């Protein structure tokens, strides 16, 4: 009843929250924990991913030792603005929310030992580096480092609380991903040299890739289904100049409208992606599809035996090129 | 304003007018003696209904907004039931469904026994 | 007269310790729930999420604010709750979420002569709730939003509906213009993570989605448009000109219909149940105009035999194409 | 002296608890309701929603307040607004609201030596009503701000306006961009919770589109682009590339006026007027192209014959639509 | 040293903060400059503008007198918040923001005689109304309000700092417009009588002028050579009714896209504009050719000489009526 | 001992004046900056700003801080910033920003023996760039980062850069999207307001625009069809049906393409570099069509020459074109 109050008050007199465990004595040794609760979406336009996770932390200060009738005290959040925490924060975040749905979603837990345990419930909104030159077949490793912002190495030491692998543990529900498929993760540890000084950093590596079927049935089969539109104009009656004239160029503003939806899809980058070139291919093979259609119509009257010469070798050729440019990508970037 | 009438087992209740300003559509009872109690209600828009706990099985409304009604059918007939119905309608923001003060037009009663 | 209220909420308060909960060592306290929606404002496809407002009142038992001497009940100020402990209820699906508070928080405090507290906010949460858009837009949707509390295990809190099944009101004030509620539901039960065994409160709603814009925006230009490459087939087999730029404009159309749905439509990179038919549109459509060149080459290269049977086929198969489409997805 | 008014402040302040509602075992307080409304931005179909900026004044009463030997009425600064009670006032219909508070927050407390106090917010509010836009873009929609208190019963607090209808001031002159203010009304009303029953205010504008914007950009082109199908049938029947060419051009043309008319419209998924006329001058081009269809089929398995019927055909059912349309719509 | 200690402290003791320099002997005159550092950018589709500003207020107040060492002492802002200040709006702002990088971004200094100087920086989204009949040759006066809330003229007075023209200094480098030229600025004072009471009010008037070469060249040239590609119709031989039937309703098709990425980039006003009506002309003539098109090619086979007539005529009178409708737009839009 | 490094800061902070900075009454105080730039996220044309994060640390004497007695760093908690006299110092070409947040404020302070005070932010910065963009896609822009002391003149405060040019790190190691940052400077100045005289650093970028992709993907289209728009003349003077379809569709393909690069291109309203090519192109192709109907008028209404002039001209002179668009602009 009075007891714990008695207790609380006995730890907090004389007790200084600007000052670490062991100050002056040891390396404060935090144990770190997560539990991503969903992996947000992966944003290639902005190179970024969210991600909604449990960090819990897990220290040792000898200054909230206690003994009373209960072996752990669960104190609500309140406690945890009068105590020392760690200043951990995300190298790579852009901008995290800590959230406060009714109360500071926080929870702190001080053992009799001096053990304290101290979870949060975070959106972290990192920035993933990404390199797009085989989207949309590309595979991403994106980063999350977290680490003391101003203890250095010989202050505030971090680690994983039972092991690395183990540590960051994925909920089997929450994917939240739609355009993605995510294919483990790996931890690691490490120190970042800076103008300040050494410090420790925890990261972790979502390994993901992308899915296929949306681009494929979206945009690269009408592709191919109008590259193989402007190949069947060869075998039109070289006589009706007027239907492979509008054939044609109508075939040339289905593949520009095409691109144009294509357009949207990508991200702004200065190098060309596996579908960039795909696109140029296709747009090239409608533009000699019609190329051919002219000089075929240059050579018409004047050279009849070369008109249907041209024909036959272009109704040969264009989808054996086509066929074989299929093939070369589709092995290429599978 | 909304405009009410009432056809008298099923029954069944009309609205015109301003029905978009009005969706909720209440069924009230009252006997000579208790004084109006809640039956139902029904959304306009989406069909979603509510029910009082003595009446959650036996009766039933539903609605048709072709016509703009709602259909009250009625099961297993007591002799409590015995009473006049009433055809409300209520605002869309005008607190619970089980009140009759809330509801602002009050359609001609029906007597049913 | 209204001192002694003063000095009944002043020795309320004094020695009364908010880092602790209400029986620190004793048995869990029960806390009640009750919501209210007001609305759901959204459901946004493209972020996958809903914003619903709401008034969530929770409802325990605190000795420590018992009051004698009063027998009406305290309806204090928002700010009092500044000062009492409150279960430290969150939800776990948020993604961003405030209270609102314009021209005071508004939250409201409740005392009882039995120590017992009556809290309630007004709330907006935006949640989310992944959906399975293989069959959209003839799709239905289950969006859940779960109450749990953060810091406090089983053994310290116990969650409840208060009223059971009438805990959850308002369903009928849910107004959505493309989706219709067909039920809702309340679960109770615990969830276990690393730090220990906690209470859940899920409130589920199933969402039908209205198809009537989609047959008329989506659907029924691509049927027109196939129609109109089967009049190709009526038309002749020596009017080159004619029937070529017929079905290179109707092939032409469907790319744009395409391109200016997906470009208009929610954006969700995988294949729907609509893409399928599109596609599928565009496929006679195509062929269309592959009959045609094929009918060209035998004839300048039986043409009358090829158009007729093309007449009593391409109509057969897209009929039986649709009821193929509209059983599987109904 | 300036010190003896700080000291009436500082005496005034002393000894009072902002928790209590004034004459807590007394009457209910009658406050009195103020608006002028600065501008109302933002009327959203896509959101359902409309943004509003209004100074909101309350008046009251508080005997604790009241003063003698200060003929002035105190404007004192608005942190003060911390110290006393103010009302639980708030709106049920705002997504989202906020006080403006730019070199300070906008508030003002005026005290007065009879007690009577004065509170006055500028408030931006997103308030959300909901529209009927079966008949968009021909309808006359009807927003409304609600007004009630949170915590407060109707046995505690007590709502009216302070000035009968005049009240609310500035309707008559905000213009907005796409609807005209037709009509404002005030309502006072009580409505009956579980927990109670409640004062509630209500300002309602009743808002009708003007019509002089989409008769210039929607109905016309589609218009035109059904008597350019018409101009077809004039065209002989033999000229099958021109025929053909210029019906499967209008009907590209018609669908991609519907997909960018999409792009800028509303977008709420729900069927309008505006969808109905386009989708019936689409079918109308579609018909005038499977018209020629029949004639071509015809006259080679008389034909003028049929390009005259359609000639005073097609012109009398499209006439026939439009007066339809425009009277079901009116 | 301890000395300027002891002389802060000195000031804040018995000193009310709620109340006001003179509440009850004299009008507390506030004297108000503005250094526009940019002036953001201007959404016609929102009606309003971003001004960005150090908002500069000078008053005076007797409890805050001393005598020092320094003449004036210049203080960091949480002395701000401990000394009654004027409350200062923007009327028609919409929503504002004070910087608050590394601290407030608020600056106090105190002089000897109690003058008080408080300056802070502050982003302000005012509404301009808009009357956009003139779209794109519209021009704008947008205005910015600002005075006291709670006091009224009786209480609080604003004045301009030295003279009214210059005390609203627009920094040269800081422009900030796109599609607008700033044409100088027109200050003035007045009262405003609300319910309350009546307030002085301090008001700023930026003249804006709409850039017109984006719409010259990005819609008007377009539209123009796609009706003279509709007048190039009428120069082809009757006879090849396929060619000019595909090239009438393929404009029409044209001037089809054109006009609706118009409609797109100008805002969403229930009211026509200039740009509207150019649009509107522009497609009715490409209409128009396609009508007298049909006309021609019925009247082709019989009495060809009617057709013939119809053709040369309309050679010589469409291009007229649309260059006489360019001339009496352009004189009527541009000579204002 | 904890307790020696307790009662030391204790005396520090007591008698600690927060409102008077280092020697009130003496010579100004220097503060020496650093900077460490994690990324530039954004960089937009639209808006006219860029986005930067950045770890901006901040070092000065103070004497009023110094201690005995303890050789370590002191590295206290963020929360010292409260009691302690930071420096006032803004962005003035800011727009929106904030300091991080995440499970703190990100914020470090570290004490020295001497009184030295390090001070160090993790900050995002959506700051100003006025961009010349007559020349897009093939320009340079200098924007840069303009940090000011806004309450303190040169006589109270003095800025520096700490390391001289390698005060600011980590703009090797930013790889933005398209663009490649040439060259970075740093400049310190006084300069002069009406108040007063103040510091100034400026931290100035220079970026480069990749070009690889425009001339794929925006320029490329655009010369292609203005190719295609060169076939009309070697097709025939008497097929008319051809040759006008391939004129008109080559300038729908053009509108096209401008109306869409529209949307997807940045919304800047004035005229660009990329306007006056594609601009270009469009008169190129509409002059091969009027070149073709000239023809026509010639024959029907000597043709054979005119097609040969124009067969050798239009690609002359769409060259000549590009020589002087390219020339003019690299
Ligand atoms: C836009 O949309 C809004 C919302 O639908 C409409 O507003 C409603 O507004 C009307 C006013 O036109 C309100 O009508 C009135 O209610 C007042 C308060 O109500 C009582 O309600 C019942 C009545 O049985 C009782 O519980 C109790 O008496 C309450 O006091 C009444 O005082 C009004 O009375 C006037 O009219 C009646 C009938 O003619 C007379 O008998 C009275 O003597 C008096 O003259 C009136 O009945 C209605 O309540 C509002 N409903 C809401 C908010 O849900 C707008 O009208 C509409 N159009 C606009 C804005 O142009
Ligand atoms: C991006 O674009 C910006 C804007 O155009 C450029 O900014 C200017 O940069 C130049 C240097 O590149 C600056 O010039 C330098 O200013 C220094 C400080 O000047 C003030 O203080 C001195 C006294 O210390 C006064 O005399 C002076 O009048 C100013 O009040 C000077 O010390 C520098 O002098 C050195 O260089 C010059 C020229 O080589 C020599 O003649 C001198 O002897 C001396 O060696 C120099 O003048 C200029 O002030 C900046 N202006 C602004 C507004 O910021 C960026 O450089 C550019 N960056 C990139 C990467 O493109
Ligand atoms: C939307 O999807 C949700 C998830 O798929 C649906 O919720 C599931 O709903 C069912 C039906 O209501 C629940 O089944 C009940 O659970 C209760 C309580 O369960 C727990 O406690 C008991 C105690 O012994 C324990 O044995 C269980 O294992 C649970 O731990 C049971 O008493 C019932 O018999 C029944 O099993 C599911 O629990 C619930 N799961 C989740 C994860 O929410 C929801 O119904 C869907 N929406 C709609 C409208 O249908
Ligand atoms: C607040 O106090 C009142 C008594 O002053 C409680 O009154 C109840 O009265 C209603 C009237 O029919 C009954 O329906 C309830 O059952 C009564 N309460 C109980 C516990 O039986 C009122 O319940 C109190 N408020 C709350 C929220 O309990
Ligand atoms: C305390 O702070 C001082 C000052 O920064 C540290 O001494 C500097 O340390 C760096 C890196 O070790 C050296 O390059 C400098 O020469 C040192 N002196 C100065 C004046 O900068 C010192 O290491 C810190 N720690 C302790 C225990 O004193
Ligand atoms: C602004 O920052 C200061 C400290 O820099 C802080 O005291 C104040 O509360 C902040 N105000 C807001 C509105 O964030
Ligand atoms: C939650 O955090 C916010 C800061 O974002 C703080 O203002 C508030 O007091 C905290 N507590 C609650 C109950 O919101
Ligand atoms: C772009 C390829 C054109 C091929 C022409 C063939 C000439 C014999
Ligand atoms: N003012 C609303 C109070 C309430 C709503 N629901 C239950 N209680
Ligand atoms: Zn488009």
């Amino acid at each position: 009843t009075t007891v714990f109050t008695r207790i609380l008050d006995r730890l907090l007199d004389g007790y200084d929250n600007r000052l670490r465990p062991g100050l002056g004595e040891r390396v404060t040794e935090v144990k770190t924990d997560i539990f991503v609760t969903s992996f947000g979406p992966v944003s290639d336009h902005d190179m970024e991913y969210t991600i909604d996770v449990f960090f819990r932390q897990s220290w040792k200060d000898e200054r909230l030792k206690f003994k009373g009738p209960m072996t752990v005290l669960r104190l609500n959040n309140l406690m945890a603005s009068k105590i020392w925490t760690p200043d951990t924060f995300f190298h790579n975040g852009k901008k995290s929310v800590a959230h406060n749905m009714t109360m500071p979603n926080k929870l702190l837990r001080i053992t009799e030992d001096g053990t304290l345990l101290y979870t949060m419930r975070l959106t972290v909104r990192a920035e993933c580096p990404m390199h797009l030159e085989d989207f949309p077949m590309d595979a991403h490793a994106c980063p999350l480092k977290f680490g003391s912002y101003a203890y250095t190495r010989a202050e505030v030491v971090y680690e994983w609380t039972r092991e690395p692998a183990r540590s960051v543990v994925v909920a089997e529900d929450g994917s939240r991903l739609n355009q993605y498929d995510l294919l483990g993760q790996t931890v690691d540890s490490g120190i970042v040299q800076s103008s300040t000084g050494e410090y420790v950093v925890m990261t972790t590596h979502f390994h993901l890739k992308r899915k296929i079927g949306y681009f494929v049935i979206q945009t690269y089969l009408p592709c191919i289904m109008t590259v193989i539109l402007s190949q069947v104009s060869f075998w039109l009656n070289r006589e009706s100049v007027p239907a492979r004239t509008v054939f044609g160029v109508t075939t040339v503003l289905t593949m520009t409208t095409l691109s144009i939806s294509a357009r949207n899809s990508l991200p702004k980058v200065a190098y060309a992606t596996a579908m960039d070139w795909f696109i140029a291919v296709c747009y090239a093979f409608v533009f000699s599809a019609l190329i051919e259609f002219a000089t075929v119509n240059y050579f018409t009257k004047s050279q009849p035996a070369r008109a249907a010469k041209i024909d036959r070798l272009s109704r040969i050729a264009f989808p054996l090129l086509f066929g074989i440019f299929n093939l070369v990508y589709w092995a290429t970037y599978l | 304003q909304v405009q009410l009438q009432e056809s008298g087992l099923r029954l069944s209740c009309a609205a015109s007018g301003h029905t978009f300003n009005y969706p909720i559509m209440g069924w009230f009872r009252q006997a000579p003696g208790k004084e109006r109690e809640f039956v139902g209600a029904i959304s306009w828009s989406g069909g979603s209904t509510s029910y009082a706990d003595s009446v959650k099985d036996r009766f039933t409304i539903s609605r048709d907004n072709a016509k703009n009604t709602v259909y009250l059918e009625m099961n297993n007939l007591k002799p409590e039931d015995t009473a006049v119905y009433y055809c409300a309608a209520k605002g869309r923001y005008s607190g619970g469904l089980y009140y009759p003060t809330n509801y602002d037009y009050w359609g001609q009663g029906t007597q049913v026994t | 007269n209204m001192s002694f209220v003063k000095e009944t909420v002043d020795k309320l308060l004094k020695g009364y310790d908010i880092r602790l909960r209400p029986d620190f060592g004793g048995p869990p306290v029960c806390v009640g729930m009750n919501i209210d929606i007001a609305s759901i404002d959204m459901v946004s496809e493209v972020n996958m999420d809903y914003t619903l407002t709401m008034y969530f009142q929770q409802y325990w038992r605190d000795k420590r604010l018992a009051y004698s001497g009063i027998p009406l009940n305290l309806t204090l100020d928002n700010r009092v709750a500044d000062q009492l402990w409150v279960p430290d209820t969150y939800f776990l699906n948020d993604k961003k979420s405030f209270v609102h508070g314009v021209t005071v928080k508004n939250r409201m405090i409740r005392l009882h002569p039995d120590g017992t507290v009556l809290y309630g906010l007004r709330i907006t949460t935006t949640a989310a709730c992944m959906m399975d858009l293989r069959r959209y837009p003839l799709d239905e949707q289950n969006c859940t939003l779960e109450i749990e509390s953060y810091g406090y295990t089983t053994d310290d809190i116990e969650f409840y509906w208060r009223g059971g099944d009438k805990a959850v009101t308002g369903v009928e004030r849910i107004e959505l213009p493309q989706f219709s509620i067909v039920e809702h539901r309340l679960v109770s039960r615990n969830v276990v993570f690393a730090t220990g065994a906690y209470p859940r409160l899920s409130l589920s709603f199933r969402l039908k989605r209205n198809i009537g814009y989609f047959i008329l925006q989506t659907y029924m230009p691509s049927i027109l448009i196939t129609i109109l490459s089967w009049v190709s087939f009526w038309i002749n087999y020596d009017a080159s000109a004619a029937r070529v730029a017929l079905g290179i404009t109707t092939v032409l159309t469907m790319t744009t219909i395409n391109t200016h749905l997906r470009e208009t439509l929610p954006k969700i990179p995988y294949v729907k149940a609509i893409d399928m038919y599109l596609m599928g549109c565009f496929v006679f459509v195509f062929l269309a105009l592959l009959e045609y060149a094929f009918v060209n080459y035998i004839f300048f290269s039986r043409a009358a035999a090829i158009d007729r049977w093309s007449r009593i086929v391409f109509p057969f198969t897209f009929s039986l194409f649709n009821l193929v489409y509209w059983l599987y997805y109904v």
